[PDB]
């Protein structure tokens, strides 16, 4: 699989793939990997979709308890924090990478990356997954300071564009999902959608 | 996979006499081929008549060694007195057979006056079984070290010889001379040589360089 | 009564309970113990109830180590439990540290059994009542001959000579005549069963009453029918 | 009559009768008086005797090199408390492998003790404790209720008749601090002997000096030892 | 196995074969791999026969339970996180993979759940050995907002694929198709294979089998 | 016989012994707290019951954590328990949700804890009111009370003690929403020195603290030489 | 923790006199009957509200253990609905094992082996309620009627609440075996009619049956076709 | 953590005349692979105490709330007293040798650096408990490397000054920045001093690669 | 290791070498095998030295508060048997243990062999360790219930001496003791070198 984020002034940029593998086998081809773990706040889950899903419900529920109980918007290291202590208090049973992403009032767009072992880092931009490798050097070549959210959405749909087309776990079609104040704006790309590399030929 | 113990080296000596114990001991540490550092003294002192010597995981000889205080402190709490060198043994003979089942790695041993005024050695393995002895050594060069003592101060394979006893003087300088050659012909000793003799009067420590690796 | 429970203070803060099994002992038989360089002193009046009873069944004074007798006067059920853990408590400090258990030590662990009793949150299994019996630790170790006297209070102090039980006052007063530091063991012996002929209502001899004594030497020495005999016949 | 019995009872008035009379406790007691100076800590004790032949019932005990304690009130939630302090500065000796603050240990005193009195089926630990030790920031005495509440003192007394001290200690507090161990154990001594009755008089037998210092660590003087103290003494009418 | 579902306009249709197989062998040729878990929501099992029906007959229980008391319908979702919290809890040792199917005042809604607590909403799912053929069958020819009948023929087809084409699957073709109006559970909806006539008799006379003892026991009816 | 638990409603529908509890800490000396503009602020009129005390000694001012203080009343152990409580309320806050407890998350989990109390007959209820201060810059300053029957409210000013009627009146006639923690200082030392009765408490050692953006969110014990001056303005205003 | 001594004892006389305190309560409460007929049970009970801002419609008296059995109570509601959740979950356990419907027999078994339990347990008042479970199984009706103590007995028609005693003399005065259903249907309401204090209406009464369909509480305008009569 | 997942690579440790300095490149690697570039690997403890960690930094972090916890309430109480470094060096060394014991040991490799009472501390803490002081540290490949070079400095010359220390360490960094390949040229240094503790931004080794033309 | 011991007439022998080995180092060669429980029965270590150590003072202290409460000295069945009942409960955890129970009692004589697997035997010899095979057909052969005090002490002498000259494992000095009526007594404490000095 593959997953992307990236932080825009007023906000963020979610993207990821659509395939779920079981080995060789595509058992979903159209699979939704960005989870709303609360309006603002969403997640992008790699590894086992069983741990994921798990503990992305587990740590709704407990936010949206928090919130309640607050009488104010959760805040996305909040959320990140509540996956880490998850993911590393169960870090040897479940094997899972996540992307959390969001917006709050007093430190706006956020993207934090939780992989597998649960440690937590903040990051301007983050891929996870089997393709994440392949578009390391994507990104670190074209990501820019000050990117707008439009600039951002074709800097994520070209990344996940060739992680889907050289990795095979990744595939399908592109989710997206941007996050600001007003809400979210989720489109997904299909088909001539998808941005086309031309292959080489002789 | 992960593998709860590491021999860090160590060398540890003790010998007794009439009316004193002396132990010693190399100073250097070291996890596989590389020092860890060249001033870690293996020897501790319990009570006033009372120095410990431990050899092997440090991670568990400093669990033991404050074990001991600890259990030391509370011995005098309860009984209104210091504990004896038979004592000390016996009890970490149980403690360290408590764990028998994932044991401290790690070869002690005592050496103290005992009640009576005259020295006293008692050696442990790591699992808790202790005997005592006038003379013993512990660690890597343990195998190294034992054979000359029980040469020299035991008179062991000596045909017409006096059997002398020892001495305050011969004993130091026999100890001095057994861990240069140990230092001589074993990896894992050479950094120092902390002599921390006991007596009545209380402990003197005495420190001599050895060749560095 | 049921009015109050088990841990509660009376306005003068003297906790009932304990208070009323400190004047219960006062029912309990009558025993005297004395300290010397040359050894400490047991004796108790065993209190048979009618001839048909063996006397020797009657075991007042026991041993919890070779080293350390203690004598118990009271309700001898709750003594049975106490010197059951001071046998162990002792046979632990030996397998732990190879030596001899002194008195202070015993006395002491076995009266942190005492004023353990509660109700609510105590234990699965615990006491619900102070163990209404006083002791006379008796023996000898590396400081010397030791004799202790253990309250269900829990207040254990040394003590050269001591009398418990019903007659503990006239006891008391008597022992204050007769005692001074430099008595030896025989007189001493001589002196304690003068007393419990004094105290006791039944006229004194050998099958009444319970003795023994610990000295440097031998270990917890009880007196048998024939050396009572011969003391009582010198006394 | 209704109220005294148990201790999750308020009065009307606001008050919990069972934990004054569990401080009516340690109000009848073995007296003790604690001191200090700018160098050194004091515990002063009237060991109390039950009869002539008897010995006189410790009050001062060892809880660390440190730390020591001295004791009016039921001795078996004494020595309790003493068996929990001492596992207190252990435990902090094992994990840091430094001795243990005495307002760290007296916070931990407090919050033990105060769990009784806020539940059924439980009483006040009717003892009184004067705690003293030397720790970075100097001498310090600390006096316990049975009520959980403590205090942070330059001087106290508890037990019987500890009032004739309390007043011996507050006019003559100003000397204390500058003094030298010898007039501060023995200023100790005078208020002790005011709580005594006037037949009454200090002896070796029946006194008990505890000790702490920059250097010194804590030390039990006991009868035979306490003879160079006292000696000083000059009298009192 | 093969076990299938598809939504199509107004419902779900759900569809599965009967063989059942201890190792390489037929065990039961007509087995019932759809199971009731509410009137509006069915479930098809495979892997682990009695973890599906033992899994299935609990969520039922509580499902019942939670729609007697609430008054109203159970609702898909529902049983999906009940069945997903439990195979979590036992981490995929109890081999459960079950397509899960309902409809509910929200619509028409179809999960498949596999052993290990993941779980897809999909509008077609397959599972079971023959769950790729299935598979095959329905990114051929499935369209969305069919009716109900080209989505029985469709179904059917897919699971005529498994039969045809896998081991494991056979003997029989089962339908229970889900509405908001109706529920119709067509348990021999089709029959593909059929055993063929014995042509010889071997039938056995009276007495060709030897008996060494016997003894007859009379019950004692009414 | 209805006085006896708090698990038993009175007829009238009243728990005397959380009653009871309240006039326990009626009969304590008073502590008061101001929140202004810029932070919080804390005064306790700590009396000295006896000369041989240290200053510091008996302190009912207690750092909860670094972003929040306590100021109590009544019963000290129990204060010191709660005080217990709401650290590790705010420990567990910091380990499971990555950033400092908010003020009312606080008040809320410690009055739940002081409420679970009075509803059992095993337990009775704590004898301290006590009331909250922190500052954080998206907040803002926040001063919560609670009560022993559990009830925990905001308060511009709030007085807990002896004299909780007269403080509150000195407090009402402040205007503190304009005013500043260095003015709010002198006033609360001049209302301690007010309410303080000669007669009754022979002597008192004023024990002060605040907390706001002066500290950049730490609450802290007032330094002395601002001590020294709030009390000398206290007691030049007070003749 | 909880109190853990018995509240219920038994007194000089022998009577534990909170279970008869009890059964004073659910004689104080509301009054339900029920008859079993030859094809079918019937449970009917008067759900009288206070003033008409109660909505009938939203708790219901007589509720549905399972497909086959409903039962019905007098007494306190909360008791009411903890029962009837327990028993639902026994039958269920009993489905689960089973894999079948549980018979009415063995459900009153259990619910009153509960109601036992909290007789004899600690710190726990005895439920307040009495309740009639109605069945079909085996192609035969029943009905029961377990008291607070924990005792069940089997009735072919009772009453329970006030007026139960005229309610019933009523029952042996018009009860034939041989009724079916409707009839059955009929004579209930009347019952509740003898006592009922007021004007009768759809809403101030819920009705259920049970047959070999199932059980079910007839709707609204069924009982107001039913009141016609 | 039975198998680590992201790693930090070696952190050095040297005390010199009145402060300990400690050093850490700023990187994160999941096997072979330079996922987090900017992370600091290096604590404030306290005013007195800095920590450095190699290993698995998820268990960094676990250590970095419970100490950082431990501090605060150390300092909640106001008591006059404040955790010394050796003191944290205990802790620490009890909880990494507990966690062992119970063969769930915390991956990391700890170098703790202070200085309280006119006295510098420097102290390392393995995975498995191990635990000693020095006058210099290195972990990793660190110890194989650097720990020779600041062994032959302190052997010839006893006690350092601030500048020669930090040179020193900006050596050795270059040279773990040419032989080690779980390595990052961007690294942090903290100082410990009586001022407290000051951590340096991101900072260069600046190597030469005149090897190359031969 | 090796030991021995046998019945005879006039109580029971046990004897036993002073060698202690890890590996192919001997780390000692004045080791104590037998272990003097009590003044009335004895023990014998071969196995994990700790854990006969250890399970033997266990041992010694249960016996001890059995004398005290019922105040008659414990039984060597019942000893063997409170021995073999605590091991058990280790069986498998890697307890390597072997030993024999000796003393006097009611009955007579006793002895019996415990190990780690659970074997609990009475007999009238018994050897345990890697040089029991050597020692068993010195005895068997030597052996009579009819037997000359002094003739028992010579052959466990010999016994021992030859396991020790054959087994490289056990070795030093043979610790004899001799288990009488009224209580053990150590006789000897003879050096192998002397007695090959005696022997040849």
């Amino acid at each position: 699989t593959t997953i992307m984020a990236v932080q825009f002034d007023g906000g963020v940029v979610l993207g990821a793939d659509s395939r779920t593998t079981t080995g060789s086998y595509i058992a979903n081809r159209v699979t939704d990997k960005l989870t709303p773990i609360h309006d603002r706040i969403f997640c992008c889950r790699s590894g086992s979709a069983a741990d994921t899903q798990a503990v992305a419900d587990a740590v709704t529920y407990q936010l949206g308890f928090h919130s309640i109980e607050l009488n104010e918007p959760p805040l996305v290291h909040t959320a990140a924090s509540l996956f880490k202590e998850m993911c590393y208090r169960y870090r040897e049973d479940l094997m899972a990478g996540i992307i959390i992403a969001g917006w709050d009032p007093q430190e706006g767009g956020q993207v934090y990356s939780v992989p597998m072992g649960g440690m937590m880092v903040r990051q301007s931009f983050a891929i996870g997954g089997s393709g994440s490798s392949y578009i390391y050097g994507y990104v670190d070549a074209t990501y820019r300071e000050g990117m707008t959210k439009e600039e951002c959405l074709q800097f994520t749909a070209n990344a996940l564009a060739l992680a889907m087309e050289r990795d095979g776990s990744s595939g399908g079609v592109i989710r997206l999902a941007a996050i600001a104040e007003s809400g979210v704006e989720r489109q997904v790309l299909l088909g001539d959608q998808i941005p086309k590399f031309a292959v080489a030929t002789l | 996979r992960f593998s709860p113990y590491v021999f860090n080296g160590g060398t540890i000596l003790a010998i007794a006499g009439e009316d004193f114990a002396i132990v010693a001991s190399d100073t250097r540490l070291s996890e596989g081929f590389s020092i860890h550092t060249r001033d870690s003294p293996k020897c501790y002192k319990l009570t006033d008549k009372t120095v410990i010597g431990c050899s092997g995981f440090h991670g568990d000889c400093l669990t033991l060694t404050k074990i001991i205080e600890a259990r030391l402190k509370m011995y005098k709490h309860s009984n209104n007195k210091a504990m004896t060198t038979g004592a000390i043994a016996a009890m970490l003979s149980t403690i360290l057979y408590s764990r028998r089942f994932f044991p401290y790695y790690v070869y002690n041993i005592i050496g103290g006056l005992d009640e009576e005024g005259k020295g006293a050695v008692y050696s442990f393995d790591p699992v808790g079984s202790y005997q005592r002895d006038s003379f013993k050594a512990g660690g890597s060069a343990s195998a190294m070290l034992q054979p000359l003592l029980d040469n020299q101060v035991g008179f062991k394979n000596m045909q017409n010889v006096e059997h002398v006893p020892l001495s305050l003087d011969r004993a130091m300088r026999l100890v001095k001379d057994v861990f240069i050659s140990a230092a001589e012909r074993d990896v894992y000793t050479g950094d120092a040589l902390r002599i921390c003799i006991v007596t009545k009067e209380g402990i003197r420590e005495e420190t001599v360089s050895l060749r560095k690796d | 009564e049921y009015d109050r429970g088990v841990n509660t203070f009376s306005p003068e803060g003297r906790l009932f309970q304990v208070e009323y099994a400190i004047e219960a002992i006062k029912l309990g038989s009558t025993a005297i113990g004395i300290q010397t360089s040359e050894g400490v002193c047991l004796a108790v009046e065993k209190r048979i109830t009618s001839p048909l009873m063996e006397p020797s069944s009657i075991e007042k004074i026991v041993e919890i180590d070779a080293h350390i007798g203690c004598a118990m006067s009271g309700l001898i059920a709750d003594a049975k439990t106490l010197i059951d853990k001071a046998r162990v408590e002792t046979q632990n400090h030996w397998f732990t540290y190879n030596e001899t258990m002194t008195v202070e030590s015993v006395t002491q662990a076995v009266s942190n059994l005492a004023l353990q009793f509660g109700e609510e949150d105590a234990d699965p299994g615990a006491m619900s009542r102070p163990f209404g019996v006083a002791l006379l630790f008796g023996g000898v170790d590396e400081k010397g001959p030791q004799l202790f006297h253990m309250d269900p209070s829990g207040t254990f102090v040394q003590c050269d000579a001591r009398a418990i039980g019903s007659a503990s006052e006239g006891a008391q007063s008597s022992l204050q005549e007769v005692y001074h530091k430099s008595m030896t063991l025989k007189e001493a012996i001589k002196s304690s069963l003068i007393i419990l002929k004094q105290v006791m209502e039944e006229k004194l001899n050998a099958t009444n009453i319970e003795l023994a004594t610990v000295q440097p030497g031998q270990n917890f020495h009880m007196f048998t029918k024939e050396e009572l005999e011969e003391v009582i016949k010198d006394i | 009559n209704q109220y005294d019995n148990d201790v999750t009872v308020w009065s009307p008035q606001g008050r919990i009768h069972q934990i004054e009379y569990a401080m009516e406790a340690v109000k009848q007691g073995s007296a003790t008086v604690g001191l200090k100076s700018k160098t050194h800590a004091v515990l002063v004790a009237l060991k109390r005797a039950q009869s002539e032949l008897a010995a006189h019932q410790k009050k001062i005990l060892h809880v660390d090199n440190h730390i020591g304690i001295s004791i009016a009130g039921l001795t078996a939630d004494a020595r309790l408390l003493c068996n929990f302090m001492r596992q207190e500065c252990l435990d902090s000796r094992f994990v840091f492998d430094r001795p243990l603050p005495v307002s760290r240990l007296v916070s931990l005193i407090g919050s033990k003790t105060q769990i009784p009195t806020q539940r059924y089926g439980r009483r006040p630990y009717g003892v009184g404790l004067l705690i003293a030790g030397y720790d970075d920031m100097g001498p310090h005495i600390f006096q316990t209720c049975p009520s959980a509440n403590y205090f942070d003192c330059r001087a106290m007394s508890i037990g019987a008749r500890s009032q004739s001290a309390r007043t011996y200690l507050e006019r003559h507090m100003s000397e204390f601090m500058e003094c030298n161990l010898n007039e501060l154990v023995k200023h100790g001594l005078r208020a002790l002997r005011e709580t005594l009755p006037a037949e009454q008089d200090l002896t070796t037998k029946n006194v008990s000096i505890g000790i702490v210092g920059k250097d010194l660590e804590f030390t039990i003087y006991d009868d035979d030892d306490v003879s160079p103290f006292l000696e000083g003494l000059e009298e009192r009418p | 196995t093969t076990i299938a579902g598809v939504v199509y306009k107004d419902g779900i249709v759900l569809g599965a074969d009967t063989r059942a197989t201890e190792g390489m062998v037929v065990a039961d040729k007509n087995c019932s791999k759809i199971h009731f878990i509410s009137p509006n929501i069915y479930c098809c099992g495979a892997g682990t026969a009695a973890d599906t029906d033992m899994t299935t007959q609990l969520i039922s229980s509580n499902l019942e339970l939670h729609s007697l008391s609430t008054g109203r319908l159970p609702r898909v979702v529902t049983a999906n996180r009940m069945l997903k919290q439990m195979l979590f809890r036992y981490q995929g040792y109890i081999g459960a993979a079950l397509v899960l199917g309902g409809v509910d005042v929200t619509g028409p809604h179809l999960y498949s759940i596999y052993p290990h607590g993941s779980t897809d909403k999909l509008p077609y799912v397959t599972m079971g050995s023959g769950s790729l053929a299935a598979m095959a069958v329905f990114e051929d020819k499935f369209r969305p907002d069919m009716e109900e009948e080209e989505a029985k023929n469709l179904v059917s087809e897919a699971i005529a694929a498994g039969i045809f084409n896998d081991l494991g699957s056979g003997s029989n073709i089962d339908l229970c198709v889900i509405s908001k109006n109706k529920l119709d559970f067509l348990r021999p909806y089709t029959v593909p294979n059929k055993k063929g006539t014995r042509l010889g008799r071997y039938r056995c006379e009276k007495g060709t089998t030897a008996v060494l003892t016997e003894k007859i026991t009379p019950l004692e009816i009414e | 016989g209805y006085d006896l638990s708090a698990s038993t409603f009175s007829p009238d529908g009243r728990v005397f012994q959380v009653e009871y509890a309240m006039k326990a800490v009626e009969n304590s000396s008073t502590a008061i707290g101001i929140r202004c503009k810029d932070g919080v602020v804390f005064g306790v009129e700590k009396l000295v019951l006896s000369k041989l005390y240290e200053e510091g000694s008996n302190k009912r001012l207690f750092n909860v954590d670094r972003h929040v203080g306590m100021a109590v009343a009544g019963l000290l152990a129990d204060a010191r328990s709660l005080a217990d409580i709401a650290r590790e309320e705010a420990s567990n806050f910091r380990s499971n949700f990555g950033y400092n407890i908010p003020l009312k998350h606080l008040a809320d989990r410690v009055a739940m804890y002081v409420h679970a109390y009075t509803l059992y007959s095993a337990v009775r209820p704590f004898g301290c009111s006590f009331m909250l201060g922190s500052y954080s810059v998206n907040d803002g300053a926040q001063l919560y009370m609670i009560d022993p029957s559990g009830v925990s409210y905001g308060y511009w000013g709030c007085a807990i003690g002896k004299a909780r009627q007269a403080a509150k009146t000195e407090i009402e006639k402040l205007q503190m929403k304009e005013m500043t923690c260095r003015d709010i200082v002198k006033e609360v030392a001049k209302i301690i020195y007010i309410v303080h009765d000669e007669v009754k408490d022979k002597a008192f050692e004023l024990e002060l603290s605040w907390v706001g953006e002066l500290t950049n969110g730490r609450h802290e014990i007032v330094p002395k030489d601002i001590r020294e001056e709030a009390e000398k303005y206290a007691k030049e205003s007070l003749k | 923790r909880g109190y853990s001594f018995s509240l219920t004892t038994f007194s000089p006389s022998g009577k534990l006199v909170q279970i008869e305190y009890a059964l004073a309560a659910v004689a104080g409460g509301a009054p339900s009957v029920g008859i079993k007929a030859a094809n079918g049970v019937v449970l009917a009970t008067e759900k009288k509200q206070k003033s008409i801002l109660y909505d009938e419609r939203s708790v219901h008296k007589v509720e549905p253990i399972t497909k086959h059995i409903g039962l019905v109570y007098s007494g306190m509601g909360p008791d009411y609905r903890v029962l009837v959740h327990r028993a639902r979950k026994l039958a269920q356990q009993y489905y689960l094992v089973y894999q079948e419907p549980i018979p009415t027999a063995q459900l009153v078994q259990r619910v009153a082996s509960v109601m036992q339990e909290y007789t004899q347990s600690g710190g726990v008042r005895p439920f307040g309620v009495s309740l009639l479970i109605c069945g079909w199984n085996e192609g035969r009706p029943y009905l029961f009627q377990s008291d607070p103590s924990g005792a069940y007995f089997a009735w072919k028609a009772t009453a329970m609440g006030k007026n139960y005693v005229n309610g019933k003399t009523f029952l042996e005065k018009r009860y034939n075996e041989d009724l079916e259903l409707e009839d059955a249907i009929h004579t209930a309401i009347l019952t509740l009619k003898e006592s009922f204090e007021g004007q009768m209406t759809e809403d101030n009464i819920e009705v259920g049956i049970c047959n070999e369909a199932g059980f079910r509480r007839l709707t609204p305008t069924e009982v107001k076709d039913y009141l016609a009569a | 953590t039975q198998n680590p997942m992201v790693t930090g690579t070696s952190v050095l440790g040297v005390k010199f005349e009145g402060g300990v300095v400690i050093a850490a490149d700023m990187l994160g690697s999941y096997g072979s692979l330079a996922r987090f570039r900017n992370i600091s690997r290096i604590m404030r403890v306290n005013n007195s105490t800095m920590l450095g960690a190699s290993g698995d930094y998820a268990d960094f972090q676990y250590l970095k709330q419970v100490l950082g916890q431990m501090v605060i309430d150390e300092e909640l109480l106001g008591d006059g007293h404040s955790y010394s470094p050796r003191a944290i060096h205990s802790w620490l060394t009890r909880a990494m040798y507990s966690r062992r014991s119970k063969m769930n040991p915390l991956w990391n490799t700890m170098v703790i650096g202070g200085y309280a009472d006119g006295e510098s501390f420097l102290g390392y803490v393995d995975m498995l408990g191990v635990a000693y002081e020095a006058p210099s540290l290195a972990t990793g490949y660190g110890a194989y490397l650097a720990q020779p070079l600041l062994r032959e400095v302190l052997e010839k010359q006893p006690v350092l000054s601030q500048t020669e220390a930090r040179d020193l360490v900006e050596r050795c960094m270059r040279v773990l920045y040419y032989r080690d390949a779980r390595s990052y040229n961007r690294f942090q240094i903290a100082t410990v001093t009586e001022k407290g503790v000051e951590i340096e931004g991101p900072l260069s080794t600046e190597t030469n690669w005149d090897i190359a033309h031969m | 290791t090796t030991t021995l011991a046998f019945k005879f007439r006039h109580g029971v022998i046990v004897a036993a070498d002073s060698r202690a080995t890890a590996g192919a180092y001997i780390a000692s060669q004045t080791v104590k095998k037998v272990i003097e429980i009590n003044p009335y029965l004895l023990g014998t270590m071969a196995g994990g030295a700790a854990d006969c150590s250890f399970w033997e003072r266990l041992l010694a202290r249960q016996c001890r508060i059995y004398e005290l409460r019922n105040k008659e000295r414990i039984s060597v069945a019942a000893a063997s048997k409170l021995l073999a009942n605590m091991v058990y409960q280790y069986k498998g955890m890697g307890l390597s243990m072997g030993t024999m129970i000796c003393g006097w009692d009611k009955r007579g004589p006793g002895l019996y062999y415990v190990d780690s697997e659970g074997n609990r035997i009475s007999g009238a010899t018994f050897s345990v360790g890697s040089g029991s095979v050597y020692a068993y057909g010195v005895m068997d052969r030597g052996y009579s219930y009819d037997l000359e005090v002094e003739q028992a002490y010579d052959l466990a002498r010999r016994a021992i001496y030859q396991a020790t000259y054959r087994d490289a494992y056990s070795g030093g000095a043979v610790n004899l003791y001799h288990v009488r009526e009224d209580g053990w007594i150590r006789v000897s404490s003879d050096n192998v070198a002397d007695l090959h000095e005696k022997y040849s």
